[PDB]
């Protein structure tokens, strides 16, 4: 009896966690999300962003976390991370495509970049990409 | 016992029926968000009335001087602007000359779209190349313009300058 | 003590086993994604402008 | 309204951007004005300067 | 093969896998950036094509 009572609470909680994300995954014409698995490891996301930055040759001038979007979902708090890396066009395209090929929930969205040299005496592109992962509520 | 154990075999039957369907909704929709970008892609920034369009996508302004063309445009993402920029050229630019047209851009005195960096005079070293005919100096700038509650564009506004050949 | 297990029953496990199991789930579940991928993109095309202006 | 910083002449490098049409130079200042026992405003007084496009 | 050809390897940059570059294979492109003499780059190329 007493172990079965353990299984009931465990599976009721797993049901709640379904409703949580299966109904979010069934979401409709509006904004649309990417898939959401429980990633729940952030510091490894920052670290791997640093690594793909380094192997792409970019200087990571600033990584700035965000605030969780308390009204960005009923079943998930989105944490946005704004990354700020400088280098060549080829290298920033590279950095982006590597982050878009990662095994974690870093959905890159609104991108920008510009030429960081006032006088424009050498090629250099400062780039600011916005990319977010979706913790639970 | 035999009551609530049955309850739990059913509730876990749900939880599993569940968990396997998520990983497919999941991936179907990642596909769907690639595809909505594949239907935005063939479309836009800048309204026109044209039967056939000379470029892959539309763009904004085009201003030439029989040696170089300073253009002003927009593309769907970090991809179609990458396709477009690859189709031209890629260059390490160095000693730039400042000239009275730059300041006429800062003055607004020559009409354009001042999201744009300025300039059109420099010296160029090739990095990569796809059209033997065109020496793009660089993707002078690019900024993804989101829009507002009154409407979208969401795309990547950009600016490029390019000297052809002959 | 309790024996190889306890007496007949074995016994007592209404306590061990009742404040255990657990609750299992056991959640045979929350693994790794393939995710999924979108498709690209619709144009035929044309000319207009940009034929006259180049 | 001399809560405000001054100025309107400089040289600008883009950090981030949302309107392709507008080059805001910076939020020149911002100060949350509380009010008094005679009345509120409580809000954030501010000042910005921005060059548009064309 | 770059070093034994005498070239300075100024940059090696991996790529993204080509998710639509094959049903049964993800192609990873690698862009290599080496400097030296014409003979030495012809050499570097032919050695990578004999790997």
């Amino acid at each position: 009896l007493d172990l079965e009572l353990a299984d009931k609470s465990e599976i009721a909680q797993n049901l709640n966690e379904r409703r949580r994300e299966m109904d979010v995954l069934e979401q409709k014409l509006s904004e649309a999300l990417t898939e959401l698995p429980e990633q729940r490891d952030i510091e490894e996301l920052l670290a791997q962003i640093n690594d793909i930055g380094k192997k792409s040759g970019l200087e990571l001038s600033s990584v700035t976390p965000g605030k969780e979007s308390v009204g960005g979902g009923e079943f998930f708090a989105r944490i946005p991370i704004k990354m700020t890396v400088s280098g060549n066009y080829h290298e920033i395209a590279l950095f982006l495509q590597e982050m878009a090929n990662m095994r974690r929930i870093v959905n890159v969205n609104n991108i920008k970049f510009d030429s960081a040299k006032l006088k424009n005496e050498k090629v250099v592109l400062q780039s600011e990409f916005q990319a977010t992962t979706f913790r639970f509520v | 016992t035999k009551a609530r154990i049955a309850e739990l075999e059913k509730i876990i039957g749900e939880v599993k029926n569940i968990n396997t369907r998520k990983a497919e909704v999941e991936k179907k929709l990642a596909v769907l968000d690639a595809l909505r970008k594949g239907r935005s892609g063939p479309v836009r920034m800048m309204d026109a009335l044209a039967s056939a369009t000379p470029k892959k996508v539309w763009v904004k302004t085009f201003s030439e001087n029989n040696n170089a063309v300073s253009i002003d445009g927009s593309a769907v993402s970090h991809d179609e602007v990458a396709e477009f920029m690859r189709g031209l050229n890629g260059v390490v630019w160095t000693p730039k000359g400042m000239g009275r047209l730059v300041d006429r851009r800062r003055d607004s005195k020559t009409a354009r779209v001042e999201m744009l960096t300025s300039d059109a005079t420099i010296e160029e070293f090739p990095e990569a190349q796809v059209s033997p005919f065109f020496k793009n100096i660089d993707l002078q700038t690019a900024k993804q313009v989101g829009g507002a509650q009154v409407g979208v564009p969401i795309l990547v506004e950009f600016k490029i300058t390019m000297t052809s050949n002959y | 003590c309790e024996e190889p297990p306890a007496p007949a029953p074995p016994p007592a496990k209404p306590k061990a086993a009742a404040a255990v199991p657990v609750k299992a789930a056991p959640t045979e579940t929350g693994a790794q994604a393939a995710p999924s991928y979108s498709y690209v993109y619709n144009p035929v095309g044309k000319r207009d402008p940009f034929r006259s202006p180049i």
